[PDB]
């Protein structure tokens, strides 16, 4: 029962910055691949980025050059530093764990930016 | 209404020999001067047929009573009768011979045949009373007291009398063959004048077909209808009945046999050869002209000592399943697997087994089983099977062309769909190449449809491999969720860990027997073997085509199999 | 625009001989000094080809009118034209030759070819009004009076002219072969200078392929386009046309023939042999070198004189159908079975026939037919078929793997469902064992699910065999009721009683004929036979693989059958 | 905890010869006095195996450092060890040999074995520090310094020691074979006494299977664990270690080979023959007793010159697109379509294909292509896709539920927008009813919004159907104009007129190649030929099929084909 | 190249009359429907009138009883008879050829009516 702890969103004015974090507390057999997915009310799931632990980047063009992902090997955590926000980018996000057996999901982080 | 007679007192049986009698025409095709071999249900030659008096006087006082015991009906009946006074009138056929089950009645009065198929409530001593009229005496009036009531009649047949009028040693021998095959009740018959022969004549007479009745019911037992000329209310001292039952009947039981029939020039079967009677008859049948292997006694089943139980419940009743890609694969071993809970639950929409019948899963014994679990749409359920193509069959989960196992899938609208859409499951529309069977690629590398490299950034002609699965509870059946698990069975030359819920039996040795060691079934005799099986050896094949030696699973002892065939 | 021409008056046909003409290259392979046998659409050797004058002057006054008939196009056409003044200009191909259907137009003016496929509205008499201009007279200007309008053009093609310029006895022979195979219009052509031969010359010239047009239309008829040099408004007394139609065209029709073609060293077909022309040519084709089927004229059909109509109405349109337990099958015999009513009704959701095609039941004759009439859920309808499993296929109604018959079923939502639920239809989920096919169990014994006996009383691990089905009009497709009839047809060596709606014919003795006796169809000759058939015998087989003798169903005379082949 | 050692310095590799060693039992059956051919992962005979000293003295000073490189694991490993005092203790297997991946550890201490499957933090130099007790010296106490941390273990196994106690020239040879197949780690082992042989001895010993651990981790890398008798803190000048590493271990790699194994009368593998070693071994394997086609180099594909192109430029590069009522439906046929242009160009915002994948357009051939070109605002170009609604999906363009074809849209600000606004594109908001398939309604009748008729005159509740769109260069993206083309592809049972471009390659003569000439595929060598093909006859043929010569499509030269020498 | 020739406009005092002409050349298949449209500076395209091949007249409520259209089948041309002029009619006019696809316009006729 891999649990994905997500935290670090909220309400921020246009041009601000936030720092999300997702932590996998479960088994996580052998390599993983940690991803972040976007969903605004009325649309589908849009994956922001599915960077693996080793490599492969996998950045999307939606917010090109604005968000970044940091990997912590000691605790095997992932942080989403989101800078230069715009009301379009705002949505609910879910962290994604590919794993060796099955893929899991988070419980959600609200991100809102407007003026 | 029926009338109660006396107790039958269980007379001891009496037998007589049937000198090549009861040969009927198996087909309706004219054959002339030809020897045709037919494998059908025939009365064996020189067989012991059981013979009963119509009236038997055994008591010291001189009691006269019907001899009409309920006789079994094993794959047809040859019924012969030697009589002169029409004291035999017909038969009843059935299993329980009461209102619970359907029954057949055939009765022949002075005019015609009555054939009925109804739920007759037959009495213990069914029969027909015969009284002559006061002036004519040419015909004889019959009151039927065979059944108390009749219900659910589905057949009625009337025709010319099967049994003619017999109205003083002019006895007649009438032979009949009654068969029940494929819901059809066939009557063959032949009638011949007899003279001075108490038992069955010696000679040959062919039995021509009379009728083929569509009865479509089950028969296990049958009885005989007899005509009483005396009175049940007042039994006379003697001569009230018919000469103390000089007239009588023979009953024999047909068996599956091959007969060689000789049609003469005019098309009549003038001679027959029973292939299983004597070695000379065997020679005649093999040469088609007129001029051995030891069987197993019983079945023994021998399995390992395993008391564990399987997590089949957890796999099939899990709260969450993996996506189509990155499908979860669990190994199940060291447990006894009951597939009846699975096969007979009827809660699965799709259940296909390849390389094994789904009803024999409970019997076989496997080294290991692998459970693959995920969720799909309906139109893609057809894609989980060997030899198929498609985006799942080529990019997500490929079953090999030699797949052996069972794919199971069932509806999951109310488990996996949510009103605004369940986007927790995905697939890959794109890949550089098709998959290998059971290979699971989980890479998320951005596709490169164009000529320019994407470098892990999806722009134009650059797409992320995975697209979400749209689950809504209002979706059509093709777009609805289905939870699917593929159970792949491994049947290898290895000791089995996942078993069936079969009970091992005692080991019977030095005797030809049906055996089943660790799923290997066969027939043969077993002996102690001095063969030097090392602690790890399980099976043995010195000839590489016949398992000469095996290890018993319960007790680790080498028993070598000789074929009890000699 | 088109111009209406005088009546053709239906000139009588005139024929001539085609001495080994019309041989084209069937393939596109280079063969050198080899003899190849090709089975293809060729014009038979020494055939009669019908020839028409371009302009015929047959009236007493001297009227000159084009002979431009509409001719059939049956499996290709060989069109030969002997001319000297380019009076023939092209062709039109199609079925209706109007705006309703698509048509193909090929025309040749002085410059190039015009190939079109459009919905041309052809007039009665298409042509090209051809006029010379005043000074050079090298070329001829053409006015197309072929079609009123063209719409939905789906093809356009131009190339070097099919016919060369012919601008005084230098007659030329232009031979063309037109085929329409697999939506491709194939044109082969050859041009040869000719001298002093009025009709088709004697010799050999192979037709090289010219064009392959992916036309993809249906062609049944074709016509010819002619050049009108004279003026329609003022027809001259004489010489206004071209020498009273000295030019002519011959038409022959291709047929499927086997030819032996002889390719020389350069690869050009030098000679050909028509294998079906003469016994010598047949021998040449048999040896592959250049150096007993008596047919049935008529067909004899004999059926019994039965006027009854089978009671399908009391089965399919019955007001009530029993539960899935109690067999209510209706037996149909001694009646005429019109099956087109059922299979052309298109109201039954399942038509699944095994052993017999559903369109030939109207021709076959059966000893009897059994109609099972029951109501079953839709998702379980797929369980009524041979070789299947499931609660219905195992615990209610079993089908043997060798079924010969048809399962038919339709929706019964508005007939069998009520608002409150119809629990009069009952089902089993539990039995001690599976059935034999056509076994019919109506027992109500309570089954023992546990180890303790039930003794006919429900309780713990004791259940009634009977559950009820909630048939409601709001149920889905999977749960609505379905009315199902299983028609089992019996084909045995016995006389038929449910013969279909055929028409028995008269008798032709001692002549070769296709014959049908009570359902046995074959080919042969019949003679009077002195054989005697026993009343139960209908056929005869002295050799056991061919029916030598037969009984006529109408007259009881026994007729023997001899093979037709001499 | 781990201890850091000195740099390995990358000692140059040294090899030795393996005289028929490493043969194990492939299957678990008893075979006696039989020759069996098995194809499996075997170490090839007389192979070069790499040999490493446990302790190597190579420095000038006399440094004693272990030689324990991390070696590959390619489809199995044959690990032999010749030693005297138990310096080799076990092995570590894994891909990264760190915490990122799972790892397998096998260790043999003085008492038992330890088999663990965990993500150990293996150091650079794992080893066991072995020290004897001060009084007994019978056994050796071992300190493990091979991993830093053990966590998330998924396996544990303990049994009798793999390596027996070796506690002075009685060297012993211990041979192991490690395989990783189907999630199973299989170990085969054999122990022999060796005398006066420095390298692997000459002879035959079969390896009996030891363990068959079920383990999912992939290995592809491994290392040997050794024991230090000396001290890492204080390294002695000499003899502190064990005699400068006379003992050694040899590593070879298994390969897929076919062996002929000879099971003697007692069932042990006495001899083996490697079928791929020498020609005589090939003969022995072919006769199953102890007593050739040239491959093609590359593939060649040649298709004729690409000439006809679609007028996609007249559609996509057109100057003016029509209104949203009169779509420029244009028919496309009889020409070659290159869809790589519009795909790789990627100048189109939307590119959606339904019923066909967008990358295989160049491979499919279509009967017809229909192009509809027009101009539409941003949001509405998003609307065009099957099964959807809206003003345009219901009132201007009718799009079927099943639609095979591609919708293609691009932004058109700089082409269709003017400063004052382009009102030349008109859109409807009102119609009486929704559309039917592909209806191009251009009617201008005034719609009756109220109950009174309009009679072609506007007023109260009367409106013109056509409103104007204010296309301006300052408009937002949603209101900006987009030029859109929908291409509907027709795939039916007719010959194709629109085909993708065929990609031919270069020509290689006088070489054995795979060739594809206009659909004719084969393998062979091609030479210039002096044959005389006709203008047609693309490919020649010999006496019995088997095409000898072909004609190159691009260059009319005739290339004759000779089968590749075999 | 389908061309719509424009003629017949200009400056006219209030109450005057003119006769504009729409001339069609090019493909112009048999089923055409020719109309006139009004545009004043600051407004959009206003439907003045249309006639189809049926020869029916459809006129707007703006100009009830003032404009008229006549057809010429021989040349397939159109004429606006423009009578009873008011200063609210001051606007440039254009033809519109419905045809079947790719509707074509003209180059225009200036209409001015003032006193
Ligand atoms: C081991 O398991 C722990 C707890 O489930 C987890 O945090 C860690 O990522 C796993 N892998 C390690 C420690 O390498
Ligand atoms: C899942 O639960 C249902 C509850 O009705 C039960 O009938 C079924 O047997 C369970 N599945 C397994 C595999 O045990
Ligand atoms: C069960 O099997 C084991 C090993 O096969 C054996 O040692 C034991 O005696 C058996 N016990 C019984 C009760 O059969
Ligand atoms: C049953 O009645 C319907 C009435 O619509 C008719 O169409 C159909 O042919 C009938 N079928 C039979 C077998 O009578
Ligand atoms: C009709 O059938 C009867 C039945 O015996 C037969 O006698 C009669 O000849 C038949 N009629 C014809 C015309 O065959
Ligand atoms: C035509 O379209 C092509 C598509 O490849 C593209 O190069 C360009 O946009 C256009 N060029 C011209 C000259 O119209
Ligand atoms: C086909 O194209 C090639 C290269 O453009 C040219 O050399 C060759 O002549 C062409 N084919 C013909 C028949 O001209």
């Amino acid at each position: 029962q891999v649990q994905l702890q997500e935290s670090g969103g909220g309400l921020v004015q246009a041009g601000g910055s936030l720092r999300l974090s997702c932590a996998a507390s479960g088994s996580i057999f052998s390599p993983n691949t940690m991803g972040w997915f976007r969903q605004a009310l009325g649309k589908q799931r849009e994956m922001v980025a599915v960077i693996s632990s080793i490599a492969s980047t996998q950045y999307a063009n939606f917010v090109k050059g604005r968000f970044t992902i940091t990997r912590d090997n000691t605790k095997n955590t992932v942080h989403l530093q989101m800078n230069s926000l715009i009301p379009e980018d705002t949505a609910v996000y879910y962290c994604y764990a590919v794993d060796k057996s099955q893929d899991y999901w988070g419980q959600g982080t609200q991100v809102t930016v407007s003026s | 209404q029926c009338v109660n007679l006396t107790t039958r007192t269980q007379l001891p049986p009496a037998y007589t020999n049937s000198f090549t009698r009861g040969v009927y025409y198996p087909d309706k095709v004219f054959r002339s001067s030809v020897l045709h071999s037919t494998q059908d249900l025939f009365l064996p030659f020189f067989s012991n047929v059981t013979w009963f008096h119509a009236i038997h006087v055994s008591g010291t006082n001189g009691t006269k009573r019907f001899d009409n015991p309920v006789l079994p009906f094993n794959d047809g009946v040859y019924f012969a009768s030697t009589e002169k006074s029409n004291i035999i009138r017909g038969w009843i056929f059935g299993t329980t011979l009461d209102s619970k089950t359907q029954s057949l009645l055939i009765v022949n009065n002075a005019t015609n045949v009555v054939i009925k198929v109804c739920e007759f409530q037959f009495c213990n001593d069914p029969f027909l009373g015969v009284y002559y009229h006061k002036n004519n005496k040419s015909w004889m009036e019959s009151e039927f007291r065979v059944y108390s009531s009749a219900n659910n009649c589905t057949f009625e047949y009337v025709s010319q009398p099967f049994l003619m009028d017999l109205e003083g040693n002019f006895k007649n021998l009438r032979e009949f063959v009654f068969k029940n095959i494929d819901g059809y009740f066939k009557i063959y018959s032949k009638h011949t004048p007899i003279n001075l022969v108490r038992d069955l004549p010696q000679g040959f007479s062919a039995l021509e077909p009379l009728v083929d009745l569509p009865i479509g019911i089950n028969i296990t037992r049958f009885q005989t209808l007899l005509a009483l000329h005396r009175s049940y209310l007042t039994p006379g001292d003697s001569s009230s009945g018919w000469t103390a039952g000089a007239a009588a009947y023979y009953v024999g039981y047909l068996q599956p046999r091959t007969f060689l029939l000789k049609y003469n020039e005019n098309g009549t079967i003038t001679d027959a050869v029973d292939c299983a009677l004597d070695p000379l008859s065997e020679t005649k049948c093999t040469l088609k002209s007129f001029t051995f292997r030891v069987q197993p006694t019983e079945s023994i089943v021998r399995f390992p000592n395993i008391t564990n139980l399987c997590p089949f419940g957890e796999v099939f009743n899990a709260t969450r399943f993996a996506s189509v890609y990155a499908w979860n694969r669990k190994r199940i071993s060291n447990c006894v697997a009951d597939y009846s809970v699975l096969y007979n639950s009827a809660s699965f929409s799709t259940f296909k087994c390849y390389g094994v019948s789904p009803t024999k899963l409970n019997d076989l014994c496997f080294t290991n089983v692998y459970a693959d679990s995920f969720v799909i749409r309906g139109d893609e359920v057809r894609q989980i099977a060997p030899g198929q193509t498609g985006k799942i069959a080529d990019y997500n989960y490929k079953l090999p062309d030699d797949f052996t196992g069972c794919v199971i899938a069932w509806n999951s609208n109310n488990l996996d769909s949510k009103v605004g859409g369940n986007y927790n499951y995905l697939y890959r529309l794109f890949r550089k190449s098709n998959l290998k069977p059971f290979e699971r690629d989980i890479s998320t590398e951005i596709y490169q449809a164009g000529s320019t490299p994407c470098n892990g950034v999806e722009g134009f002609n650059c797409y992320f491999p995975l697209q979400s699965y749209g689950f809504q509870p209002t979706n059509g059946v093709g777009y609805q969720p289905y939870r699917v698990v593929v159970l792949s069975f491994e049947l290898l030359h290895a000791p089995a860990t996942v078993c069936g819920p079969k009970k091992s039996t005692n080991l019977v040795k030095n005797k030809c027997v049906n055996f089943n060691f660790n799923g290997l079934t066969g027939t043969g005799v077993l002996t102690e073997s001095n063969k030097k099986f090392l602690p790890f050896q399980q099976f043995g094949r010195d000839i590489a085509d016949t398992t000469d030696a095996v290890r018993d699973p319960q007790t680790l002892e080498i028993l070598d199999i000789t074929p009890c065939s000699f």
